[PDB]
């Protein structure tokens, strides 16, 4: 993509902000989509030991 | 082991080899004895196989000293610095043949724990994977609950 | 028409198979932002007789409340912030190997 | 007292090799150790880079100016036969003029798009004390190089270097010299972004500057993507539209560092050295 | 037994160029065998690490312990040494480089217990070493501030690479 | 004509130059005997360096105690500065803030804290208005306060400091405090001091005043860093030796009509002598009221 290291590096393992609503939701339903999205499983870069985890904001 | 040795990544010296490949091995250092058992390998490989291997490899400059010694040695130096000793002590002419040939197609580069077996300058031709390569863009950059005209 | 996957996102995928049938062709040119989907750049930002006076903003906050503070403010545990022995400074490798 | 003498003569080897470690000796030339003989050394130099090298002029690239000096001064004080050594001074600039100009054309070739300013930055890292002592002392030049100090210092030893290609220059002519100089410093740039090598302060400026001798209207810079803005760790990615038509987009922490981002991203593609552009060849010319 | 911390005051520098800043003096100095347990003299030689001489002096003197008064006869040895011998200009331009305790040559002694068992008893022996160096003391390092928590914890997550992967 | 950045570096300029012209006076190391005369220590002798070496050097030589504590000097009984270079062969005693005497320790801190209030007012103003220093008068510390005698640009005639512009005078001396600047001395000829203070009419006024009551035509300069003033006495060492430092107020003293003559005063406790923080209220109201030189 023609970025700079460091930049490309910042963009990569960038963390995301995601909105979850919960009205007339099932917990479980919306706990497994957040334990993904909390541990970065959703990302071809995921790695344990990488802090890949992303924001869960549930209302 | 790993843990209890060092590592390093697959390199080459220089991009050996992508302009043009050049023999990492510059100097070999024999020490033999006129008498002792234990160079009679390295005193036959001096007569019959040291001449030949010097013409096929004529980037490599050997020194073979003859001196009273116990035990028979090959000093091998490399382009980038690395000095590697091994032994030819009581070894055949056969082996110490393999082991002159693998000392001539090493890099001199740490034999350790290779951490990968691959290495690439250029990872990606698309540009790699960030959190937005397949999301969607929205009208007016608009974010979840967020109001236009606020 | 028909598109496996949407096409507003990354890449625009057209699938052919060539007429011999032993090869898949991919054509994939990127997808350009739309300009509409943007947001302008946010634009940043009296007897003043004395000079303006650079006052130091550095404070100090004692221990625990500068955990708190570094933890809420990357959104971590308390935990990282705390310092560790000799034992596992020294062991740390300062001079690790780098790959590109 | 144990009888034996293998394990005391092992351990004898043991303690010596801790004293080194304790007390590591101070380096000297590889010259002064043993198993060293220069003219054999020298010739299996050209052999090893597959160059048929004149050995008279080889021998002259790898004398200083700085070595006969101190030659003199080491006879004159021991009073003991005129010497008649010529310094590599004249084949270095002869070296120094011709990679200069020889990758110059390869970048102009390779690059028509790069401003001349570009070139010669490049040019400049590709020739930079850096790189060629990079080089040199990975090519066995260091070895064979005659200087007063040891360590030979980066001036002497880049010196030298350009000495022998000035060498080659005589020897093989220009087109044998120019695929060394593609074969040992063209290389050297294998896996670096433009701006590594050279380095510019206020992208923006110059794509503002390069878009107007094209004709093209001013970027104007917007909000792409943003993510956490409100925090401690914000990414933003800001888009270069020129008649609302994207020509780069960059990331960043802030929307500043971004922009700047997007102006050097921009001036990768303009400049066509973007990082998946087509790679050097290196095929034997057919 | 080894007695190398003697030896040290015996090393001679080469004449410094006048470009090169004026080094340090350093002086080092101990006393052995003296009649005490390495482990409580340890506190003492802790207590003025890092200390000046003038204020090493002062907490010795007004401590309690046995050592204090052995280690503040031996500083008080180092310092007048230090001008007299090694060439320092100001005696109290000093200050605790080091300051060590070390075991001994200890005596073993035949002791009792209350039901008849025989036991040896060592009379314990230690070491103490210190090392002035000439110039004030050197600042001792402050508290990791906020910002350089941050600085740290930011480098870390930019130096992540994308791990067992091309 | 030179702007404020400008006027500070030619006067250090001519500072420096004349630092080095009177040490290169005395070309070789020569020794001056300079005997200890105080309570303490009696008997110590002292083969110092002439016109190098100074009482801190000296202080040096006993003990860590009397660098903390050695305030000023008393050579040959004047009273002398810890950094000013000792000139000949003399009798020193080492003066404390808790001496049973500390006259002279007095009028030396009220000189330095004075001193180092103009440091700070002649900074602190923008650039548009132009700061003149007319001089620091020497007030009894009994007064309750230390002042400073500033004319202020016609500009500001009307203006008058507000409560938030003294803590912005008080943060900045702490500045001066933090930064712990060695207060350096020269005694040079008038001609000299009037190069350097040509621009200020209040300063030639006062070298000139100064240097006929002197016969050999001798000021005390003293420079905070780079500011560089005119003092009548010895100063402190340091800065770093006042703890409690506050401007209590500013004042305007008549005739207004010929020039407004502000007085800028101040309060201030050395380190040594640290009030409680009750006990600092009451002497920083007093301060604040207005100081007639007697």
């Amino acid at each position: 993509s023609s970025f700079s290291r460091a930049p490309q590096q910042w963009a990569t393992f960038a963390r995301i902000w995601y909105l979850l609503d919960g009205k007339m939701q099932p917990p479980g339903k919306l706990a497994a989509m957040a334990s993904i999205r909390l541990q970065g499983l959703h990302k071809p870069v995921y790695h344990a030991l990488s802090d890949c985890g992303d924001h869960v904001v549930i209302m | 082991t790993a843990r209890g040795t060092p590592s390093r990544f697959l390199a080459s010296v220089l991009h050996n080899g992508l302009g043009r490949y050049v023999q990492q091995l510059q100097r070999l250092s024999f020490s033999v004895s006129r008498d002792g058992a234990s160079s009679r390998g390295a005193r036959e490989f001096v007569e019959r196989e040291v001449i030949d291997f010097a013409r096929r490899n004529p980037g490599v400059v050997i020194y073979v000293n003859s001196r009273p010694c116990c035990v028979p040695r090959v000093v091998a130096e490399y382009l980038n610095g690395a000095v590697r000793e091994e032994s030819i002590h009581c070894k055949s002419v056969e082996e110490i043949s393999t082991l002159v040939q693998k000392l001539a197609d090493q890099s001199g580069l740490d034999v350790i724990r290779i951490r990968k077996p691959f290495h690439t300058d250029n990872p990606s031709i698309q540009g790699q994977w960030h959190p937005f390569t397949n999301k969607p863009t929205t009208f007016r950059g608009l974010r979840p609950r967020e109001v236009q005209d606020p | 028409t028909y598109s496996p996957l949407p096409d507003d996102y990354n890449c625009n995928v057209e699938l052919a198979l060539t007429s011999d049938g032993r090869t898949i062709v991919c054509y994939h040119p990127s997808v350009d932002i739309p300009y509409e989907h943007t947001k302008p750049i946010p634009r940043p930002d009296h007897d003043q007789v004395l000079k303006t006076r650079l006052e130091e903003k550095v404070e100090h906050l004692e221990e625990g409340p500068m955990i708190e503070q570094l933890s809420k403010m990357f959104f971590t545990t308390k935990h990282r912030w705390y310092p560790h022995g000799r034992y596992h400074r020294c062991r740390k490798n300062l001079n690790p190997p780098k790959d590109r | 007292v144990k009888k034996g003498f293998r394990a005391a003569f092992r351990f004898q080897k043991e303690l010596e090799r801790q004293r080194l470690l304790r007390c590591p000796p101070p380096p000297v030339r590889r010259s002064e150790k043993p198993n060293w003989d220069y003219h054999a050394e020298i010739q299996a130099f050209g052999h090893r880079l597959q160059e048929n090298f004149s050995l008279d002029l080889l021998k002259t690239a790898f004398v200083n100016s700085c070595y006969i000096k101190s030659e003199e001064a080491k006879r004159q004080q021991l009073g003991i036969v005129l010497l008649n050594l010529k310094s590599n001074q004249e084949l270095s600039e002869q070296g120094t003029s011709f990679s200069q100009t020889c990758l110059t054309q390869f970048l102009e070739d390779e690059y028509p798009d790069m401003p001349t300013e570009g070139i010669k930055n490049l040019v400049d890292f590709l020739t930079g004390e850096e790189v060629v002592c990079h080089v040199a002392r990975n090519l066995a030049v260091e070895q064979l190089t005659l200087s007063e100090e040891f360590p030979v210092p980066p001036a002497v030893l880049q010196q030298t270097f350009f000495a022998v290609i000035g060498a080659l220059l005589q020897s093989s002519g220009p087109e044998r010299t120019a695929l060394f100089i593609r074969d040992f410093l063209i290389t050297q740039m294998t896996g670096k972004e433009l701006f590594e090598m050279w380095k510019i302060i206020n992208p923006m400026g110059l794509l503002v500057e390069e878009l107007k001798k094209r004709n093209v209207s001013a970027p104007e810079s917007r909000l792409t993507r943003q993510s956490g803005g409100t925090t401690a760790l914000p990414l933003y990615f800001v888009g270069l539209y020129c008649d609302k038509k994207l020509i780069a987009e960059g990331p960043g922490e802030t929307v500043l560092v971004a922009e700047e981002e997007a102006a050097r991203v921009a001036l990768r593609k303009l400049y066509g050295f973007t990082e998946n552009r087509r790679p050097w060849n290196y095929s034997k010319p057919k | 037994i080894s007695r190398k911390w003697e030896k040290k005051n015996k090393i001679v520098y080469p004449p410094q160029l006048p470009g090169e800043p004026r080094r340090p003096a350093e002086i080092y100095h101990c006393r052995r065998q003296i009649k005490y347990s390495k482990d409580k003299m340890w506190y003492l030689a802790k207590l003025i690490r890092g200390m000046s001489i003038d204020q090493a002096l002062a907490q010795l003197e007004f401590n309690d312990k046995k050592g204090a008064k052995i280690i503040k006869e031996v500083l008080l040895e180092a310092q007048d040494m230090a001008v007299r011998d090694h060439n320092v200009e100001f005696r109290s331009n000093l200050y605790i480089a080091e300051s060590t305790s070390g075991r001994g040559q200890c005596l073993k002694r035949i002791r009792y217990h209350g039901r008849g068992r025989f036991g040896i008893m060592e009379k314990v022996y230690c070491h103490y070493f210190v090392k002035l160096v000439e110039g004030p003391p050197p600042p001792p390092e402050p508290p990791k501030t906020a910002v350089a928590h941050a600085k740290e914890y930011i480098q870390q997550l930019r130096s992540r690479t994308i791990v067992h992967t091309l | 004509q030179l702007s404020p950045t400008e006027l500070t570096e030619m006067r250090n300029d001519l500072f420096n130059k004349e630092k080095a012209r009177q040490l290169s006076l005395t070309p070789r190391t020569e020794k001056i005997e300079v005997k200890h005369v105080g309570k303490t220590d009696p008997g110590t002798v002292f083969v110092m360096n002439k016109n190098i070496s100074t009482p801190y050097s000296c202080a040096m030589h006993l003990s860590e105690w009397y660098c903390r504590k050695s305030i000023l000097a008393l050579v040959d009984g004047q009273p002398w500065d810890m950094y000013k270079p000792l000139t000949k062969s003399c009798e020193i005693k080492f003066l404390t803030f808790k001496d049973c005497d500390p006259g002279e320790v007095n009028k030396a801190y009220w000189r330095s804290c004075a001193m180092m209030m103009g440091c700070v007012i002649e900074r602190a103003f923008k650039d548009e208005y132009m700061v003149n220093l007319v001089r620091a008068p020497e007030v009894p510390v009994i007064s309750g306060a230390f002042c400073y005698d500033v004319v202020l640009d016609s500009k500001l005639d009307e203006w008058m400091p507000t409560k938030e512009n003294l803590r912005s005078f008080t943060k900045d001396a702490h500045a001066l405090i933090y930064k712990d600047l060695p207060f350096e001395t020269l005694e040079v000829e008038a001609k000299v001091a009037l190069e350097i203070f040509q621009h200020s009419k209040y300063k030639v006024d006062f070298i000139e005043e100064k240097a006929s009551q002197n016969p050999e035509r001798i000021v005390k300069l003293h420079r905070i860093g780079d500011f560089i003033d005119v003092s009548e006495g010895p100063l402190i060492p340091r800065t770093s030796i006042c703890f409690q430092y506050e401007v209590s107020a500013v004042h305007n003293l008549q005739p207004t009509q010929p020039s407004l003559i502000r007085r800028f005063q101040g309060v201030s406790l050395p380190v040594h002598l640290r009030a409680h923080f009750t006990i600092w209220d009451k002497l920083l109201e007093r301060s604040r009221k207005m100081v007639t030189e007697d």
